[PDB]
């Protein structure tokens, strides 16, 4: 009964990664677990129909 | 093959029946020689210790000794891991001082207890509050050894935990209490849910000044372990009536059963280490003078007659028989709840309030609500598997549903509500500042009057 | 009116000063009528029949305190646990005086067991003082006794809840094995240098040949090691310039003898003089019945004071540990031992001797050097991360886009598909 | 983020039977008319558009 | 104002009923009505209580 992470945060903290460069949604669970840079992107949500 | 079992009893248990535990026992044979000696010793001494290992080990060497313990005594089964872990031989504890949980084994050593130990207890004790939702609470720590693990095993369940717990800071403690710098951090607690690890010479004085400090009110709740919970019979007077325990003690399951379960995994791993290697057994012939294949880490795998006995890294059971007690007005430890594989089982899922822990204590601040169920109003759904735990606007509720219509009997499955009246009752509960009773009707609909009966 | 006294002792001119430190305890003491007799007892090479007639002996001599003084045993496995299990069944202290491990750190195990020497995880704390003074935050952990590496794992996080810092690395395994070198190699490519070992002799100078091999000992890399790595084999693989510790009066036992029985003589004269008084019965036949003021004993233990002695000033703590140790702090120029640091219960001072270190100058070597190739880890965006298959073997078509500016690829190495 | 959402467990029941394993999954089903609807960055789909 | 309930002495306190009282006060201005004699007491009990 154990929490763990896994994809880009799994391979980061595992210490085989060192910096994710990837568009990173920002929230409050990951700020509690690693430390945040400033954000380059900004931007919202939207809904793709035909 | 040879086991000899020798039990230290005070009560009358006879040999003959241990006699009789040979014949139909072990049916599919595998060892073709099997032989037990059933021995009985009055003396709880160590030198009777050394001497009967001495006379059974020289006795046709022997390679099974199995023992259980009626004192209270948990230096007698440091003694057998010692004796273990110098004659090389499977040593057993069944009850007792031969059963008390032990922090450290050792490589050298194959000593095994039938128990619980303190880490399977303190999971067993957070699935309790995490299925009360009694998130908010503290921890009280004193001098008793064995405490940092125990800190570190709440801080490491709490970190992999889906509840996110709101615990209070420890409130550690260096000697006896002077009343003087123990006494600001405990006017630190506000909170409800107060767990302790300590011993019970050393719970009398701090139950003492809960109650001179008054933290044994009706909200207050008191958690403690088996270790400090001694003899059934020793219950002094300073313990407050509903006092949540947590102990394997199970009366419906006598010492016969164990020891004959004891002699199924003896008999299973010498049967699946006797397929894989021949040279099976060998022993220390005598204690005067001056090992391969062991049984250390073979008996992991090991399942007798369905009853899941594996064994752990460190030595114990993975799946043991907890059982939850409570202490009644009666002034007696009342079994309530017993535990599955994993999962917990609660026979009493209504949680009792035992509110007049002394007698003077007029408190009337409980209010039973029920509610009925209507999809605009009380969206009445199950509880999340992934979390096992009603999210923040659900709250938890029970349902009495029977089996049958041929019994009467019934459980109450515990379910999540939200909705409307959800709402309402939780800004009522902002507003007032009360504590509640939430629970559902089983008779049927809103109201209709049959003869004067509604 | 007599209190006993048992000891395990061999040789026959410790046993006199022993007897000689018995008969001058109860000089300054005054004429009172207590007496004092001694009983020690000498080897057997086997442990069970010495464990036998040690503690038969022990319960026909109805002893108060029991002491195991045996340094240069050729069995490494240091075990004076059964007399001790033995008088915790009827909670009799016993003062261990020669090892120093874990396993008797814990009290729920060793019910009665008391010592003046501290486990090697309070080195850790002076290593911490390291910290308080070259001013280290990552380390690197390397402990192979289990026995006591959760117990370090314990103190390191005591230590770093201060300054609420991580371990960059740690490591567990069964002592033993050879090919932890994969391991080595991983701690090389972080980029602390700071080497903590906790093992034997035998794990010591496989890890030393280790660093030997792969070059592990240059530059900056930092060496931290205590008593038991400086000893045997491992002291004649370690490389020059590694930094050790020495336990003053570790081995030394004459004196340490006559500090035992200064600290049992005023505890037992403390004893004297207050009131429930009981004594060990005839345990051997017939007598089940523990000794009933063994925790208060105990408690008088624990506030034992003491100013008497070479080493200085002995105190107990909660775990009964020793307070307030001159440690050495040794460094090996050339294949010679030469002190470079003195310490006090909680300062470090170096004497005038220089600290010359296996890198380069005098000073400290800063080994906490950043990834100066950063490793970069993506997910296949789709308009942002354009992962193209190689033209003929490795190669990135270097095609150009309509506004004149040249796509600047890179050789990244990626999976194909899932894994099914 | 939806999970934090406590007022939409619906969707959250509704969309674990549907979850793709990337997001040109979803582009390549939804361009087949077998999706409806998809939560998405803004830019990415602005550029797609 | 947000008045919070009226915290009532009885006697010379045991320190058992009337610290459940005054572990209830999570306001800030403290509305204190009594002697010299008994102040003494009750600010030595807040000062413990924190
Ligand atoms: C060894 O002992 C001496 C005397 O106890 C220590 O000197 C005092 O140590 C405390 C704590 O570091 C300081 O606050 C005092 O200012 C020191 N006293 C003096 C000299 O003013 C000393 O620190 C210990 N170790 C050494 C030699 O540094
Ligand atoms: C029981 O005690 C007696 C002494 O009263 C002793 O002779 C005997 O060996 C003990 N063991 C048995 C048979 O229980
Ligand atoms: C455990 O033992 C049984 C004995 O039949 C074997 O079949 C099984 O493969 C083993 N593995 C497990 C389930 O641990
Ligand atoms: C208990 O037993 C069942 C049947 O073997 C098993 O599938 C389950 O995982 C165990 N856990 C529970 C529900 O206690
Ligand atoms: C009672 O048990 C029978 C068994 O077939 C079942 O069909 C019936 O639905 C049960 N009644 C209820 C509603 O509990
Ligand atoms: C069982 O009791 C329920 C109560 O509503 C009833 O609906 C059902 O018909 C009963 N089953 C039978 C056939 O006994
Ligand atoms: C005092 O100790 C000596 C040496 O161990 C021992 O021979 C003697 O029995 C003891 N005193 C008594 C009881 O005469
Ligand atoms: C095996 O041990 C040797 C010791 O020199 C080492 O060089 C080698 O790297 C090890 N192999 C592995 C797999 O680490
Ligand atoms: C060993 O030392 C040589 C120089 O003598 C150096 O070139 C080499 O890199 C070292 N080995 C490693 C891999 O550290
Ligand atoms: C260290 O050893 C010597 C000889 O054993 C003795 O004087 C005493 O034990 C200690 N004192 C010193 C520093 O000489
Ligand atoms: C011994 O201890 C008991 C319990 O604390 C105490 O009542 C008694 O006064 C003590 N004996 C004497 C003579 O002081
Ligand atoms: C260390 O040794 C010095 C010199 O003997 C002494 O002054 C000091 O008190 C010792 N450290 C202690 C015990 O604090
Ligand atoms: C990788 O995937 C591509 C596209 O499906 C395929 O052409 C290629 O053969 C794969 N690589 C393998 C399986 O060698």
């Amino acid at each position: 009964n154990k929490k763990e992470w896994n994809g880009m945060m799994g391979e980061l903290l595992s210490g085989q990664a060192d910096m994710i460069v990837a568009p990173l949604t920002i929230n409050n669970e990951r700020a509690q677990y690693i430390e945040f840079s400033k954000p380059f992107k900004y931007q919202g949500l939207t809904i793709l129909v035909k | 093959l040879n086991i000899a079992v020798l039990l230290g009893h005070s009560h009358d248990v006879t040999e003959r029946e241990l006699r009789n535990l040979w014949g139909p026992e072990q049916a599919t044979g595998l060892p073709l020689d099997v032989n037990v000696v059933a021995l009985l010793m009055n003396r709880t001494d160590p030198k009777s210790l050394i001497t009967h290992v001495c006379d059974l080990m020289s006795g046709a060497r022997i390679h099974g000794l199995v023992f259980g313990d009626d004192t209270d005594q948990e230096a007698v089964a440091q003694m057998l891991d010692f004796i273990s872990s110098q004659t090389f031989i499977p040593i057993l504890g069944i009850h007792g001082g031969a059963s008390m949980i032990m922090a450290d084994k050792d490589p050298t050593s194959t000593f095994f207890q039938f128990g619980a130990s303190i880490q399977q207890q303190a999971t067993v004790m957070l699935k309790i509050m995490q299925d009360y939702d009694w998130h908010v609470f503290s921890l009280v720590t004193t001098i008793f050894p064995g405490y940092r693990d125990f800190i570190s095993f709440i801080k490491t369940t709490v970190d992999n935990s889906f509840v996110g717990w709101d615990m209070q800071n420890v409130i550690t403690l260096d000697t006896s209490f002077e009343d003087a710098k123990t006494q600001v951090q405990l006017k630190k607690i506000h909170s409800s849910v107060i767990l302790l690890y300590c011993s019970k010479d050393e719970a009398v004085l701090i139950l003492s000044e809960a109650r001179s400090l008054g933290l044994t009110g009706y909200d207050f709740f008191w958690i403690v372990p088996s270790l400090v919970s001694g003899n059934t019979e020793l219950i002094p007077k300073e313990f407050p009536s509903g006092l949540i325990s947590v102990s394997y003690d199970d009366w419906d399951y006598s010492l016969e059963a164990r020891v004959r379960d004891g002699l199924g995994i003896l008999t299973t791993a010498a049967s699946s280490m006797l397929e894989k290697f021949s040279y099976i057994p060998e022993a220390k012939a005598s204690c005067y003078g001056q090992p391969l294949h062991t049984l250390h880490q073979f008996m992991v795998n090991v399942t007798w007659d369905g009853k899941d006995l594996s064994f752990t890294e460190e030595g114990y059971q993975v799946h043991p028989r907890l059982v939850v007690i409570v202490l009644n007005k009666d002034r007696e430890w009342e079994k309530v709840g017993k535990w599955e594989n994993q999962t917990l089982s609660l026979r009493h899922a209504v949680w009792p309030r035992y509110k007049s822990f002394s007698d003077c204590e007029p408190d009337d601040n409980h209010l039973s609500i029920v509610t009925l169920e209507e999809a605009p109003f009380v969206i009445v759904e199950d509880i999340d598997p992934l979390t096992e735990t009603c999210v923040r606007n659900t709250v938890p509720c029970r349902k009495f549903v029977k089996i049958n219509n041929s019994t009467n009997e019934g459980m109450n499955v515990k379910k999540c509500c939200k909705g409307f009246c959800i709402d309402i009752l939780k800004k009522l509960s902002r507003t007032v500042k009360f504590t509640y009773d939430l629970y559902l009707v089983t008779n049927g609909k809103h109201g209709k009057k049959v003869n004067n009966v509604w | 009116k007599i209190v006993n006294i048992g000891a395990v002792l061999s040789t026959r001119k410790h046993e006199q000063m022993f007897r000689e430190a018995v008969n001058q305890a109860n000089k300054r003491h005054g004429s009172w009528k207590i007496q004092l007799n001694a009983t020690s007892v000498t080897h057997k090479p086997n442990a069970i029949q010495m464990a036998l007639s040690v503690c038969e002996d022990l319960i026909s001599s109805q002893v108060y305190a029991i002491l195991v003084s045996h340094p240069p045993t050729p069995n490494d496995h240091f075990t004076p646990t059964p007399v001790s299990y033995t008088a915790g069944f009827y909670r009799i202290p016993v003062l261990g005086l020669t090892t120093r491990m874990s396993i008797y750190s814990d009290k729920s195990i060793h019910l009665s067991f008391l010592r003046t020497v501290p486990p090697y995880s309070h080195q850790s704390s002076v290593w911490f003082e390291m910290m308080r003074v070259y001013n280290w935050n990552h380390i690197i952990l390397l402990v192979s006794d289990d026995h006591e590496g959760r117990a370090a794992q314990k103190r390191l996080e005591t230590l770093l809840e201060e300054r609420e810092s991580k371990a960059e690395k740690v490591l567990q395994f069964d002592p033993g094995t050879k090919n932890v070198t994969a391991l080595l190699m991983e701690a090389r490519e972080l980029e602390a240098r700071v080497i903590i070992l906790s093992a034997s002799e035998d794990d010591a100078a496989t890890v030393y040949r280790a660093a030997a091999m792969l070059n592990m000992t240059g530059s900056g890399y930092v060496w931290l090691v205590g008593e038991r790595e400086i000893s045997g084999n491992a002291l004649r693989y370690a490389p020059d310039g590694i930094i050790g510790l020495q336990l003053i009066n570790g081995k030394n036992e004459s004196a340490h003898i006559s500090d035992a029985v200064g600290v049992v003589a005023q505890a037992v004269h403390e004893l004297l003089e207050k009131e429930n008084i009981t004594d060990p019965p005839r345990g051997c036949v017939g007598n089940t019945n523990i000794w009933k003021t063994g925790p208060l004993f105990k408690r008088v233990l624990m506030s034992s004071k003491y100013a008497d002695g070479v080493t200085g000033r002995v105190e107990f703590n909660e775990d009964g540990d020793r307070k307030f140790a001159n440690y050495s702090i040794m460094n090996l120029q050339n294949r010679k031992l030469v002190q470079v640091g003195i310490y006090n219960g909680t300062h470090v001072i170096p004497n005038d001797r220089k600290i010359i270190w296996p890198g380069g100058e005098t000073e400290k070597p800063r080994g906490y050097q950043m990834s100066t190739r950063l490793k970069i880890v993506t997910i296949h965006q789709e308009p942002f991360v354009y992962v193209k298959p190689t033209m003929s073997d490795g190669t990135c078509k270097e095609e150009f886009t309509v506004n004149g500016d040249p796509v600047k690829k890179v050789i990244c190495t990626g999976p194909n598909d899932t894994s099914p | 983020y939806f999970r934090r959402q406590v007022e939409l467990s619906t969707m959250y029941r509704h969309m674990e039977k549907h979850n793709y394993e990337s997001a040109a999954e979803a582009i390549q089903a939804v361009r087949d008319n077998k999706l409806h609807a998809f939560i998405w960055d803004s830019a990415v789909l602005e550029f797609e558009a």
